[PDB]
C-alpha cells in the first residue's frame, strides 16, 4: 500500500500512417507546490520504443533502471542484439505489464499509468497503455490522467476510427498533439509550460525533441472580463 | 413481545398472542395479553419496541372510543384499520416513531363478514386470510398456504391456529410460553380460557 | 435456497429447491443443489456455490481414495468427518456452507449428517438448510411419520420445497428429488414450481389465499 | 489505501445451437466515465475448438484467459496431444478461479464450444469458480438487461400455445445459427440504447466442428 | 450532462446533450436540458436533475411576476444573482450546476453558476460530467468575433465532443440562440447523430401467447 | 489563490492572479478576483468561491446604504463590515479577504481578514495558497512610500513566483490601482510576467 | 434497510396505435418473506391511471394523497384532470418532500380527451419528470423492463398486440428478479374503454 | 450450545447438559448429548462456540485414551483436569483460540471421592461443590447455595438438579430443550434415561 | 526544519538551521543538522530524526565499506545509497535528505531525495518545513557559478527569511563549506542574521 508523493501528469500519444508520436511535460510536482521542472519522462529503449509515464516518480526511476537493465541482459550472448534479436515495443510492453500486474497482487503497486509507443520490426505501429492496476488497453489515441479526458476527444477528431490511420501525415498528427499540450497547459493546475516530443517512424527512425514550449497562446480575451456578474468596472 | 398470529375464516376472526414478557435474561411475565378491544366488534393485537406497544394500542383504543361515543355508532372494520394505518404512516417520519406492529381483527355487522388487516410499523396495510407479525410467520405461513381453507368453521381455524403454536413451539429458539386466544365474531369479541 | 433432506423406512429423501440470486437479481433458475459424490453418497447446496461444489466435489476423490486403499465402502460418518474437519481448518476464513451429506451403509442405515462451515457436525433424522429452511420445516414436521412410503416420502419432500418456493422470495425454479437406498441413490426427476404449484393447488384443493 | 481492484465495464453473451456455438462480446473498455478503447477485445480462442471470456476487470481477465490458455498447451504436452474436451476445460477453469478464493478474479467467465457428442455447449462461471453448463447466458454490465430477453428468446419462458388456454407451453427447439446471430445483434442494440458501459462495437466469435469463425458489427458510440 | 454556451458578435448562444442518468442506466435519451427562464433568457442545467429543473422553474416564475411589476423586460444579471442567491442559502445541497444566457436592455450575457452559489463570467463556458471533453474543443477552435453560424458551429462541436468521449452524456444536441434585436430561436434536437438501427427481428407475438387468469372492463365514468 | 494588495505614497494597489480550480482542473483561467464594494473601496478574494463572493455582495449592499445615509464610508469601515460577516459565521465559511481602499485623509490602507475572521491593518498584505511561496521575498524587497512604477513591479514579480510554484494559480495578474487620480485596472499576461 | 428494495414491486407502461398500457405485478414482500399477492400498485382518477413502485407505506400514502388532490381538482375546475396536468401535479408534490422524500416510482398513463393523444411519463422519487414516446419502466427490477421493453417493442401496436408485448416485457422482468413478481395485472386503455386482465405466471 | 451444570454430592458427580442444538431462528436439534467420556471413571461435558466445542472434547478425549494405552492406566480427574486446563491455558494466546467451556465430573478411585472441575475457555480452573457455564449459574448458584448439602446421596441430588432444571425452564428466555442427565461414581459413568 | 545546499565556483556549501521540535516544544535549540558520510561528502537531515539518522549511519557505514574496496565514491555514489534505503523503505521512513559533495572531476554536486525516494539532481536545493517560504526568494536571487562569500550571504540571507517566518526552524544558522582547499564549519548567530 502506496501513496504517490513527487508526481507527473498526464502523458499523451497517437498512431499517424508511418509511425507513433507521444508527449508528455517535464514536470515533477509535489502535490499542489510545482516542484521540479527538468524532469524527463520520455524514456527511450533502443531506436524503436519510446515508454511514456506519468504518476509517481520514484517508481518512474525504478522503471528506467529495469529498462536500462532490459537492454543490458537482452545483449547478452546476443550477436543479434543490433539486428534481428533487437528490443520489440511489444516485448518491453509485455514486462513492464507482467510486473505492474504481479506488484499489485502484492498490493505494492508501481503508483504510474504508462503508455509504450513504438514501430515493430514489420513496420506496423506498436501502442498500448499499462497502469498500476495492471489493466491494459490499445486504440489510435492514448493519453493518461487529465489527457484522457482532454487530449482524447481531440486526437479523436483525426483519428477517430483504424481507417483513419494511413489518413493521417506526421505532420498534421505533431499538430494535433502540440494542440493538445496546449489545451493540457490552459486546464491541468498540476501541468507545466514545457514538455518533450517523441516521434516513432518506420522509415526516419526516433526523433527526439527536448525543450519544447507551448505558444501561440489566447489570452487577450482576459482583459474584458470583469468581477462575476453585476460589476461593471 | 414477539409472537402474534390471525387467521379469518368464514364466519369469525381468530388471534392468538404469546404470553411471554422477556427484558433480559429474565422472563418477567407468563401471562400477558398483548391485545386491546377498539370497539365491541373489532380487536387489535400489537407486538414490537416496549412500551411503545401499549401506549399505541391505548391511544388508538382510546380514539376509537372516542369516535364511538361522539357518533353514537360503530366504525367498520376497514375504517378503523385505515386509521390506524395513517397515525403509523404519520409516525414513521417523526422524531421518534412507533416501532409497533399490529393485526387488526374485526367482524363487520353491515357486510356479515370478518376482517383480518395486518399493519407494519412503518403503515403497510393488507387485508389477508391469514397473518403474522416478525419471524412467526417464516414458520406458519407456508403451513397455512397448505392447510388453510377459505369456508373453514371456527373450529377448524383453532385446531389449524393449534397446528401453529405446536410448529413454533418446536422450531423457535425462545421460550414464548403458549398464546391467548381470542375469536371475532357477529357476536362480538370472547377469550379461549384453555389453550 | 431451500434444501431438506430426512431419515424414513425406505431410506433417506432428499429435495432441494433450483434458484440462485445476487441480490436482488435471479442469477438462476436451474442450479443443481445436490451433488453426486458417489452412487451411494449424496450432498446438498446452501451458502456459498463454489465451495459447496469445489469441497465436496474433493470429498468424492478422497471418498474413493479411502475404497481403493480399505477395499470397503467409506461409512458416512467417516465421509461426513472428512469434510467437517476440513472446513474446520478454513474456520474463520470466511467459507459459507450448510450441507447434509447423506448415504445409506450396511453397518449404520440410512444416515445425515448436516455439516457447517463453522465445525459443526450434527447426525439427525430432518435437516432443513436454506433462507426458506422454516417453510419447509412447517410442512415436515406436521406429515413425517419413520412409516411413510417412498411415494409418499417423495412427495412431502416435493411439497415442502414447493411451499418454501411460494413463500421464500430467494427460493424456486424448480424442485429435484432423490431417493437414497442402500444400493445407492434414485433421481426422481426436475420439477418445475411454475407448472407444480397449480399442479399441486388443484390436486390438493391447498393455497386457496392464491387465485388460479 | 489502495484499491486493487477495477472495473472495465463490458458486456458479454453466449448462446448454444444443435451443431454450433456463439460467444459474442462488445468492444468497449472503460475506466468510470472515460473510454479506453473503442475495439479492445475480450473474446478469445484458446485452441481445442474453445471460446473464452473474462468480463469484468480486465487485468483480472487478461491474466485468467492467459494461463487457461497456457492449461490447454500443457495439457497437450502432458496428455500425448489429447483434445481438451469443453467439460475438462470448464473443470479445470474452476481450479484456477477457486485457487484465488480468497483474494478473488473479479470476472464473470464464459466459455463456449462443442460437447463431445458434437453438440453446442455454453458453460459459465461466477468470480470464485462455481460453474454450470446451459443453453444461454450473458455476462457483464448489461447482463440484467439481456438476460431475461434471452430466457424469452431462447428458452421460450411465459410464451404458451396459442387457444390452449395457456395449458401447453410453447414447445422449446434449436435456433438456427442465422436466428441466432439476429438475437445477438439485437441484444447487443438494446443493451447498447440503455447502458452506457456498452457500445462502439460488436464481436461474435461461432464454432463449428469445422473451426472457429468471426463477425464484426458496428454499435452506438455514444 | 455536457452543457455549453458561446457568445458571438450580436448575442449569445446555449446547447446541450440530451442523455439522463440513472447510475450507468440511460434513463431518458432525449429529455431536454435547455430551460426557459424569460422569453429571451435560457438556462442550461447539468447535475441533479430535478433541481436544475426545479430551481429554473421558481427563479423564472419570479422573474415573470418582476417583470411585470417593473413594466420591463427582464435581465439576465437578474435571473443571476436570484439563482446564486438561491443556491447559495441551501450550502450545495440543491445539486444545480447552470449555465444561464440571455439578451436584455443592456445587451447579451453569458454567466455559469455552481451549485454552492458561486458564479462565473465568459465568452465560452461549459459544465457537467463532459465539460473537458467540450472545454477542450473550446480552447482549441474559439476566437473573437465569431458570427452566428460560427457559434452555433463551435457549440455543438463542444458537445459533440462529450456525446462521443463521455458515457455521461449522449444521444442528441439542443441548442438555443439568443439574438439582440431577435426572438430566441429554440432548436429542439439541432442535431440528432444517433438515431437507432433496423432491428434485425420483429419480436411481435403471436395473438394468446400470454396466458390470462381474468377478464374485466374497468369503469372510469361516474 | 495568490492575491496581495500595497500601500505606496500615492493610494494603494491590489493584485490577483486569474485561475479558479475544482480539484486540478481549471474551471476558469480568467477569473477576476479583485471586487469592488464602494467607488474606492476594493478586495481580494481567497478561498471558497461561493462564501466570498455572497460576502462581498452583502457588504456591497451595506456599503451602498450606509452611503445613502452618511456618505462616503472609510475603508476600517469597510474592513468591519467584512470582519463581522467573517467573525460570526466563522463556522459556515472558508474566507480570506484583502481589504484595501483610498481616503484622501488616511490615503492608502491595507486590512488583511484571515479564517478566524480577525482583523488586521498593514502597510501590504498577502494571502491565499500561493502567498507561501512569496513571504521570503515580499519582506525582503517591500518598502513604504514606494511609487506607482515600483509598486506595480513588486506586485508583478511577486505574483510572478507565487504563479510559478503555486498549481492553484496562473493565467494572467490582474491589478486594480487606487489614488486621488482615479481607479486604473492593469492586466499582464503570461509570455511578460513569466520570463521576469 | 434501502427503502426502495423493502417491499418490492414493477411497473411498466406503453403507447400504442390510439391506447396506451400499464402494467404492475402482485408482490408485497418484507426483505425475502413473500407477505401479499394481492397488492396491486396501479390506482387511477377519473381516465388518468397512475402506477406507484418503491416502499409500500408511501404508494398507499401517495395513491390516498392523489385521489384527494384530483376530487377538489374536479369540484373547482368541474373537469376530469388530464395525463398532461396530472403529471406536472405529480411533479410538484414529491419535490415538495425535496429533503424528505417518498420513496416511490411512479408512473403516469392515460389518453387526452381532448386531443386523444396517449401518453406516459415517469418519475424520480424527488419529482423529475421523464417523458417518453414509447415506454416507461420502473421498481427493483428496472434493467431488466429496460432490456425487455427496449427488444421487445415497436411503435403503432394494436391494442391486441400490445397487451402481448407488455406482458411479455413485465413476465420475463419479474421472474429475474426475487422481489418482483406473485402475479400480474395488466391495463389496456382505449379512449372510452378500458380492459383489466389478470395474467398467469409463475408463483415462486 | 448454552446449559451445563454439574453437581458433587457424597459418592458421585452428576452432570447435567441441554439437549438444544439451535441455529439461527431454527432449533435443528433437541436430543443433542454435550459430552464426551475420557476415561471409564471421566466425563467432561461443554459449551461454546460452535464446531469449537466438539472438536476440543474429542481432541481432549484422543489424548487421555492415548495416555490409557501408553502407560495401560487410568489418569486421576485432577490429573486430567489439569491437563485440559494447560490446553485452554495454550489456546486463549493462540492466533485464533478455542471458545469452548468445559465441567469434568470424575471419581478418584484411589482417593475414594467424587470430584467436579470447572474450566473456562481461558484456562480458569477451579474445583467446587457445584458448577455452572454462562448464564445457567445466574440462577442455579443461589439455588443450590441454599438448598445443597456436602453429604447428600445421589437420589437427593437428582432433585436438587429437577429444582435447578425447573427453575431455568421458568425464567430462561430460550428453550433449551430439557438435559440429559449422567452420573459418575465408584462404578464408572451411566445415563439417566427418564428426565 | 529549513535546510539547503548550493554549489558553486570553487565547490559546494551546505547550510541549515539549529531547531528540533517535539509538537510546539523546542527539544534542542543547537541542533546540527549537517551531518558527514564521507570526508567530502555531506547531507542535510529533514523529517523524522530517528529515521535521517539510522540511514545517515548506514551510509556512512557503506561509504566506508566501498572506500575499503574501491576508493572514494563520486557523489552521485553517495547520493544513489541514499535514495536505494529510502526508495525501498518508503512505507517506513519520513526522510527528506539532501546529499551535497565535492569530487575534483565533478567538482561541487546537490542531489535533492525527497519523501518518496527520487533522486534530482540540481544546481542548488532546498528543503525541510521553512523552505516553502523562501522558493521565491531563492529562485530570484540564484545564480550559477558564485563566489563562496556570495554563497555564504544567499544561504544566510535565504535560512533567515526561512527561520524568520517558519516557527519549526530556529537558533543558529550552520554551515559547511566544501572545496578543494578542505572542510570549513561556518556559524551564525541570531543576533547578526535576524537584523538582515
Ligand atoms: C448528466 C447526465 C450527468 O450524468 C447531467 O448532469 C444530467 C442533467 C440533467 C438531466 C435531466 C434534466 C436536466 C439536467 N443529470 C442527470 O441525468 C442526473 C445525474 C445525477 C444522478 C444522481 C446525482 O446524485 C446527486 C446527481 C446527478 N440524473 C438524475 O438526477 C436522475 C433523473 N435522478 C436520480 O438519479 C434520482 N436521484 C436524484 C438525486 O437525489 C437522489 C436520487
Ligand atoms: C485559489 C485558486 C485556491 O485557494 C483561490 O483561493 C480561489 C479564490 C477564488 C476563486 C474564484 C473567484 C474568486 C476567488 N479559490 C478557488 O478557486 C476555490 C478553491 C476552494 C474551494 C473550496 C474551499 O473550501 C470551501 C477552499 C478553496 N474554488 C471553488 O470554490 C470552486 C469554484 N468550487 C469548488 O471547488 C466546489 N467546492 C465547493 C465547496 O466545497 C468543496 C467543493
Ligand atoms: C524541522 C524542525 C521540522 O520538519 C526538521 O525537519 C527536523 C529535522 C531534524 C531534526 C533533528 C536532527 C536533524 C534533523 N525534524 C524534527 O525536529 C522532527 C519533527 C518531525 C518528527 C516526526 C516526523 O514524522 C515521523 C516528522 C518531523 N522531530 C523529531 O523527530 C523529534 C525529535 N521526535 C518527535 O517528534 C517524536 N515523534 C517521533 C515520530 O513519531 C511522532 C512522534
Ligand atoms: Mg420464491
Ligand atoms: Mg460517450
Ligand atoms: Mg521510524
Ligand atoms: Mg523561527
Amino acid at each position: 500500500t502506496q501513496q504517490p508523493i513527487v508526481t507527473g501528469t498526464s502523458v499523451i500519444s497517437m498512431k499517424y500512417d508511418n509511425g507513433v508520436i507521444i508527449a508528455a511535460d517535464n514536470l515533477g510536482s509535489y502535490g499542489s507546490l510545482l516542484r521540479f521542472n527538468g524532469v524527463e519522462r520520455l524514456i527511450p529503449v533502443g531506436d524503436n520504443t519510446v515508454v511514456g509515464i506519468s504518476g509517481d516518480i520514484s517508481d518512474m526511476q525504478h522503471i528506467e533502471r529495469l529498462l536500462k537493465d532490459l537492454v543490458t541482459e537482452n545483449a547478452y550472448d546476443n550477436p543479434l542484439a543490433d539486428a534481428e534479436e533487437a528490443l520489440e515495443p511489444s516485448y518491453i510492453f509485455e514486462y513492464l505489464a507482467t510486473v505492474m500486474y504481479q506488484r499489485r497482487s502484492k498490493m505494492n503497486p508501481l503508483w504510474n499509468a504508462i503508455i509504450v509507443a513504438g514501430v515493430q520490426s514489420n513496420g506496423d505501429q506498436f501502442l498500448r497503455y499499462v497502469n498500476l492496476l495492471g489493466v491494459t488497453y490499445s486504440s489510435p489515441t492514448l493519453a493518461t490522467g487529465f489527457g484522457a479526458h482532454m487530449a482524447n476527444p481531440l486526437l479523436r477528431k483525426v483519428v477517430d476510427r483504424e481507417s483513419d490511420i494511413p489518413k493521417t501525415t506526421v505532420q498534421v498528427a505533431e499538430e494535433a498533439i502540440v494542440n493538445a499540450m496546449r489545451v493540457l497547459y490552459y486546464r491541468d493546475a498540476r501541468s507545466s509550460r514545457n514538455f518533450s516530443l517523441a516521434i516513432i517512424d518506420k522509415n526516419t527512425g526516433l526523433t527526439f525533441k527536448k525543450n519544447l514550449q507551448v505558444e501561440n497562446m489566447k489570452w487577450d480575451f482576459a482583459k474584458d472580463i470583469k468581477g462575476y456578474g453585476t460589476q461593471k468596472i | 413481545m414477539d409472537i402474534i398470529l390471525g387467521i379469518r375464516v368464514q364466519d369469525s376472526v381468530i388471534l392468538a398472542s404469546s404470553k411471554a414478557v422477556t427484558r433480559g435474561i429474565s422472563v418477567l411475565k407468563d401471562s400477558d395479553d398483548k391485545t386491546r378491544q377498539l370497539s365491541p366488534h373489532t380487536l387489535m393485537s400489537f407486538a414490537g419496541e416496549a412500551g411503545d406497544t401499549v401506549q399505541f394500542a391505548e391511544y388508538i383504543q382510546a380514539n376509537i372510543q372516542l369516535y364511538s361515543i361522539r357518533e353514537d355508532y360503530e366504525l367498520s372494520p376497514q375504517a378503523v384499520s385505515s386509521f390506524v394505518r395513517q397515525e403509523l404512516a404519520k409516525s414513521i417520519r417523526s422524531r421518534r416513531p412507533y416501532q409497533v406492529n399490529v393485526l387488526i381483527g374485526g367482524y363487520d355487522k353491515k357486510k356479515n363478514k370478518p376482517e383480518l388487516y395486518q399493519i407494519d410499523y412503518l403503515g403497510t396495510k393488507v387485508e389477508l386470510p391469514y397473518g403474522a407479525h416478525g419471524y412467526s410467520g417464516f414458520y406458519t405461513f407456508s403451513l397455512l398456504d397448505h392447510h388453510y381453507r377459505p369456508d373453514m368453521t371456527t373450529e377448524e381455524g383453532l385446531d389449524l391456529l393449534k397446528l401453529c403454536v405446536q410448529e413454533l413451539e418446536k422450531r423457535m429458539p425462545m421460550d414464548f410460553k403458549g398464546v391467548i386466544v381470542k375469536i371475532v365474531d357477529k357476536d362480538g369479541i370472547r377469550q379461549v380460557d384453555d389453550f | 435456497t431451500t434444501t431438506l433432506a430426512f431419515r424414513f423406512q425406505g431410506g433417506i429423501i432428499v429435495a432441494v429447491d433450483s434458484r440462485a440470486t445476487a441480490g436482488n437479481w435471479v442469477a438462476s433458475q436451474t442450479v443443481k443443489k445436490v451433488i453426486e459424490i458417489n452412487p451411494f453418497l449424496l450432498g446438498t447446496m446452501a451458502g456459498g456455490a463454489a465451495d459447496f461444489q469445489f469441497w465436496e466435489t474433493w470429498l468424492g476423490s478422497q471418498c474413493r481414495l479411502h475404497e481403493l486403499r480399505e477395499k470397503e465402502r467409506i461409512s458416512v460418518a467417516a465421509a461426513s468427518k472428512i469434510l467437517s474437519n476440513l472446513v474446520y481448518q478454513y474456520k474463520g476464513a470466511g467459507l459459507s456452507m450448510g450441507t447434509m451429506i447423506c448415504g445409506y451403509t450396511r453397518k449404520e442405515g440410512p444416515t445425515i449428517y448436516y455439516v457447517d462451515s463453522d465445525g459443526t457436525r450434527l447426525k439427525g433424522d430432518i435437516f432443513c438448510v436454506g433462507s426458506g429452511q422454516t417453510f419447509a420445516y412447517g410442512v415436515l414436521d406436521s406429515n413425517y411419520k419413520w412409516d411413510l412410503s417412498v411415494e409418499d416420502a417423495l412427495y412431502l419432500g416435493k411439497r415442502s420445497i414447493l411451499a418454501a418456493a411460494h413463500r421464500d422470495a430467494y427460493s424456486g425454479g424448480s424442485v429435484n428429488l432423490y431417493h437414497v437406498t442402500e444400493d445407492g441413490w434414485i433421481y426422481h426427476g426436475n420439477h418445475d414450481v411454475g407448472e407444480l404449484f397449480w399442479k399441486v393447488k388443484e390436486e390438493e384443493g391447498s393455497f386457496n389465499n392464491v387465485i388460479g | 489505501q489502495f484499491n486493487p481492484y477495477g472495473d472495465n465495464g463490458g458486456t458479454i453473451l453466449g448462446i448454444a445451437g444443435e451443431d454450433f456455438a456463439v460467444l459474442a462480446g462488445d468492444t468497449r473498455n472503460i475506466t468510470d466515465y472515460s473510454i479506453n478503447s473503442r475495439y479492445e477485445p475480450k473474446v478469445f480462442d484458446c485452441g481445442d475448438n474453445i471460446v473464452m471470456s473474462a468480463n469484468g476487470f480486465a487485468a483480472d481477465g487478461d491474466a485468467l484467459v492467459k494461463r487457461f490458455k497456457n492449461s490447454v498447451k500443457w495439457y497437450h504436452f502432458d496428455h500425448n496431444d489429447k483434445k481438451l474436451s469443453i467439460n475438462s476445460a470448464a473443470r479445470n477453469i474452476q481450479h484456477l478461479l477457486y485457487g484465488k478464493r480468497f483474494f478473488p478474479y473479479y470476472v464473470h467467465t464464459i466459455i463456449a464450444g462443442l460437447d463431445e457428442d458434437g453438440k453446442g455447449a455454453v458453460y459459465s462461471f461466477d468470480p470464485v469458480g462455481s460453474y454450470e453448463r446451459e443453453q444461454c447466458r450473458a455476462g457483464g454490465a448489461a447482463a440484467s438487461l439481456i438476460m431475461p430477453f434471452l430466457d424469452n428468446q431462447v428458452n421460450f419462458k411465459n410464451q404458451y400455445e396459442p387457444g390452449t388456454n395457456g395449458k401447453v407451453k410453447k414447445p422449446l427447439k434449436y435456433l438456427s445459427v442465422e436466428e441466432v446471430i439476429k438475437l445477438v445483434r439485437d441484444s447487443f442494440t438494446s443493451a447498447t440504447e440503455r447502458h452506457i458501459q456498452v457500445g462502439d462495437g460488436l464481436e461474435i466469435l461461432i464454432v463449428t466442428k469445422d473451426g472457429v469463425r468471426k463477425e464484426f458489427y458496428e454499435l452506438k458510440r455514444d | 450532462t455536457t452543457i455549453v454556451g458561446v457568445k458571438f458578435n450580436n448575442g449569445v448562444v446555449i446547447a446541450a446533450d440530451t442523455r439522463s442518468t440513472q447510475g450507468p442506466i440511460v434513463a431518458d435519451k432525449n429529455c431536454a436540458k435547455l430551460h426557459r427562464i424569460s422569453p429571451k433568457i435560457w438556462c442550461a442545467g447539468a447535475g441533479t436533475a430535478a433541481d436544475t429543473e426545479a430551481v429554473t422553474q421558481l427563479i423564472g416564475s419570479n422573474i415573470e411576476l418582476h417583470s411585470l411589476y417593473t413594466s420591463r423586460e427582464p435581465r439576465v444579471v437578474s435571473a443571476l444573482q436570484m439563482l446564486k442567491q438561491h443556491l447559495f442559502k441551501y450550502q450545495g445541497h440543491i445539486g444545480a450546476y447552470l449555465i444561464v444566457a440571455g439578451v436584455d436592455p443592456t445587451g447579451s450575457h453569458l454567466f455559469s453558476i455552481h451549485a454552492h452559489g458561486s458564479t462565473d463570467v465568459g465568452y465560452y463556458l461549459s459544465l457537467g460530467s463532459g465539460s473537458l471533453a467540450a472545454m477542450a474543443v473550446l480552447e482549441s477552435h474559439w476566437k473573437q468575433d465569431l458570427t452566428k453560424e460560427e457559434a452555433i458551429k463551435l457549440a455543438s462541436d463542444a458537445i459533440q465532443a462529450g456525446i462521443w468521449n463521455d458515457l455521461g452524456s449522449g444521444s442528441n444536441v439542443d441548442v438555443c440562440v439568443m439574438e439582440i434585436g431577435k426572438d430566441a430561436e429554440y432548436l429542439r434536437n439541432y442535431l440528432t447523430p444517433n438515431v437507432r438501427e433496423e432491428k434485425q427481428k420483429s419480436y411481435k407475438f403471436p395473438r394468446g401467447t400470454t396466458a390470462v387468469l381474468k377478464e374485466s372492463i374497468v369503469n372510469i365514468c361516474d | 489563490t495568490s492575491i496581495m494588495a500595497v500601500t505606496f505614497k500615492d493610494g494603494v494597489i491590489l493584485g490577483a492572479d486569474s485561475r479558479t480550480t475544482t480539484g486540478a482542473y481549471i474551471a476558469n483561467r480568467v477569473t477576476d478576483k479583485l471586487t469592488r464594494v464602494h467607488d474606492k473601496i476594493w478586495c481580494c478574494r481567497s478561498g471558497s468561491a461561493a462564501d466570498t463572493q455572497a460576502i462581498a455582495d452583502i457588504v456591497q449592499y451595506h456599503l451602498e446604504l450606509y452611503t445613502s445615509q452618511y456618505g462616503t464610508p472609510s475603508t476600517e469601515t469597510a474592513a468591519s463590515v467584512f470582519k463581522e460577516l467573517c467573525y460570526e459565521n466563522k463556522d459556515n465559511l472558508t474566507a480570506g479577504i484583502i481589504v484595501a481602499g483610498y481616503d484622501d485623509k488616511n490615503k492608502g490602507e491595507v486590512y488583511t481578514i484571515p479564517l478566524g475572521g480577525s482583523v488586521h491593518k498593514l502597510p501590504y498584505a498577502i494571502a491565499g495558497s500561493g502567498s507561501t511561496f512569496i513571504y521570503g521575498y515580499c519582506d525582503k524587497n517591500f518598502r513604504e512610500n514606494m511609487s506607482k512604477e515600483e509598486t506595480v513591479d513588486f506586485i508583478k514579480h511577486s505574483l510572478s513566483q507565487a504563479i510559478k510554484w503555486d498549481g492553484s494559480s496562473g493565467g494572467v495578474i490582474r491589478m486594480v490601482v487606487l489614488t486621488a487620480a482615479g481607479v486604473e485596472r492593469l492586466i499582464f499576461y503570461p509570455d511578460e510576467y513569466e520570463q521576469l | 434497510s434501502d427503502p426502495s428494495s423493502i417491499n418490492g414491486g414493477i411497473v411498466v407502461a406503453m403507447t400504442g396505435k390510439d391506447c396506451v398500457a400499464i402494467a404492475c405485478d402482485l408482490r408485497l414482500g418484507s426483505q425475502s418473506l413473500g407477505v401479499s399477492n394481492k397488492f396491486e400498485k396501479i390506482f387511477h382518477y377519473g381516465h388518468v391511471f397512475l402506477g406507484i413502485t418503491g416502499l409500500a407505506t408511501d404508494v398507499t400514502t401517495l395513491n390516498e394523497m392523489f385521489r384527494y388532490k384530483t376530487n377538489l381538482y374536479k369540484l373547482k375546475e368541474e373537469r376530469a384532470i388530464e395525463p398532461e396536468t396530472f403529471t406536472q401535479l405529480v411533479s410538484s408534490s414529491l419535490y415538495e418532500r425535496r429533503f424528505g422524500p417518498y420513496f416511490v416510482g411512479p408512473v403516469v398513463a392515460g389518453i387526452n380527451s381532448k386531443s386523444g393523444k396517449p401518453f406516459i411519463a415517469g418519475f424520480d422519487l424527488i419529482g423529475c419528470i421523464d417523458e417518453a414516446k414509447d415506454f416507461i419502466v420502473s421498481g427493483t427490477a428496472s434493467d431488466q423492463l429496460f432490456g425487455m421493453c427496449e427488444s421487445l417493442y415497436e411503435p403503432n401496436l394494436e391494442p391486441e398486440d400490445l397487451f402481448e408485448t407488455i406482458s411479455q416485457a413485465l413476465l420475463n422482468a419479474a421472474d429475474r428478479d426475487a422481489l418482483s413478481g406473485w402475479g400480474a395485472v395488466v391495463y389496456i386503455i382505449k379512449k372510452d374503454e378500458v380492459v383489466k386482465r389478470y395474467l398467469k405466471m409463475r408463483q415462486d
